[PDB]
């Protein structure tokens, strides 16, 4: 999936 | 529970060690223990709790999407069974964090910086449940409600460059875009949030300017993809 | 134990899913369950078991070195206490893998490719115990003995380009260099291993050539650092 | 610590 920008660590 | 015999300050110290060791499960368990001491969290302590669970739930979300994509491609029980196993552990982490927020972080959060932080987390981890949810409507409405309450307080109580406010609006716009299937709401929230922060940057120190523009750039990255 | 009611083939399938999801704890638990079915492992199954535990023990070794370095810098109990916590879980994973090798993978391994693989693992995870060990002499002698038995069989039974043989000698040289404090033995083993593989490459397919030169390059990277 | 090259995943 294209994951959008959300706050804090992109740990996924 | 597990951390009931360790000192509050030792749990916080050990959560900081865990972060440096990248032991995010340990970091989450220590910060859970810290919360269960029943005292309010400082700003640094809220950040430790959030970073810890975000790193844990991140691993599970990455894992889930890999498995869900194999499952969909394959449409024996093993793929469905293991996807469920991961989904169930993901739901357990979300349920644990929501448990901490309801018992009793939110009801004792009076200041805008603490209350908006906790309601954002509440919207966030209902959104993580939403991602894997096939009852889905209620979960989605729980996220919206937490987000909206956070947004109302942030607009009244925080300047438009407030990084917590900026992070809230970033996440709520992504909620709008891919959970509520309201991409137009997403785009509107991201533009208005960006432009209002831009017109307040003149008020900030160098340090604060860095902080706010980093989150503004995340709103721009999303807008670039969405338009 | 935990995986006693799942089918052998389902554990193997689920270990492969876990690897793709980067769920290395799950991958190790499934491969442990696969081993405890009591049937010998295929070459692919040995690789799954090794990759799984290597990824798990890797996280713990990285974690341990970060904590040990803070501990040393600081020379309250928290740093020592958390370093111990991580060290104890690291020892538990090493003890679990050694348990599988002794009960009963090694005694049922008759072929060179399987027996050398298992003795290498035995040397490897005694070396991981050696890293955190302050009795240390016996642990170190356990690693040497496992490595040496592996080396004797590999020299007699496998060509010098055999990737398992090459990986064994890579690891045994690192054992020599930083566990036995015999850097000269390390350098000699790495040079002789490299040069003997070089003179046998002419015998290999394109596919096998790739396989052997990748491990040879690891011997060269170490020799570059050591000389 | 400077970690030397050993076989398989450098997962540390
Ligand atoms: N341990 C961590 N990763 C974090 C610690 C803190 C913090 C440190 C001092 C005072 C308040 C907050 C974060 C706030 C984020 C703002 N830049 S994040
Ligand atoms: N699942 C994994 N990461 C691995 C699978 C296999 C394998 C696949 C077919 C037959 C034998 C072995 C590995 C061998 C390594 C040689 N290049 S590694
Ligand atoms: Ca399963
Ligand atoms: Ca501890």
């Amino acid at each position: 999936k294209l994951m959008f920008k959300t706050e804090g660590p992109d740990s996924d | 529970g597990a951390m009931g015999s360790m000192e509050r300050a030792s749990l916080i110290q050990k959560a900081k060690l865990a972060e440096q060791a990248e032991r995010y499960e340990d970091m989450a368990a220590f910060m859970k223990g810290a919360v269960e001491k029943g005292e309010e969290l400082s700003c640094e302590e809220r950040n430790l709790l959030s970073v810890a669970y975000k790193n844990v739930v991140g691993g599970q979300r990455a894992a889930w999407r890999v498995l869900s994509s194999i499952e969909q491609k394959s449409n024996g029980p093993e793929v469905r069974e293991y996807r469920e196993k991961v989904e169930t552990e993901l739901q357990g982490v979300c349920d644990t964090v929501l448990g901490l927020l309801d018992s009793h972080l939110i009801k004792e959060a009076g200041d805008a910086e603490s209350r908006v932080f906790y309601l954002k987390m509440k919207g966030d981890y209902y959104r993580y449940l939403a991602e894997v949810a096939t009852d889905k409507k209620r979960i989605i409405d729980s996220a919206r409600s937490a987000y909206q309450e956070a947004m109302d307080i942030s607009k009244k109580e925080m300047p438009p460059t407030n990084p917590i406010r900026l992070g809230l609006a970033l996440n709520f716009s992504v909620f709008h875009y891919e959970i509520a299937n309201s991409p137009e709401e997403a785009i509107s929230l991201a533009k208005t949030t960006f432009d209002e922060a831009m017109a307040d940057l003149h008020t900030l120190s160098e340090d604060s300017y860095k902080d706010s523009t980093l989150i503004m750039q995340l709103l721009r990255d999303n807008l670039t993809l969405w338009t």
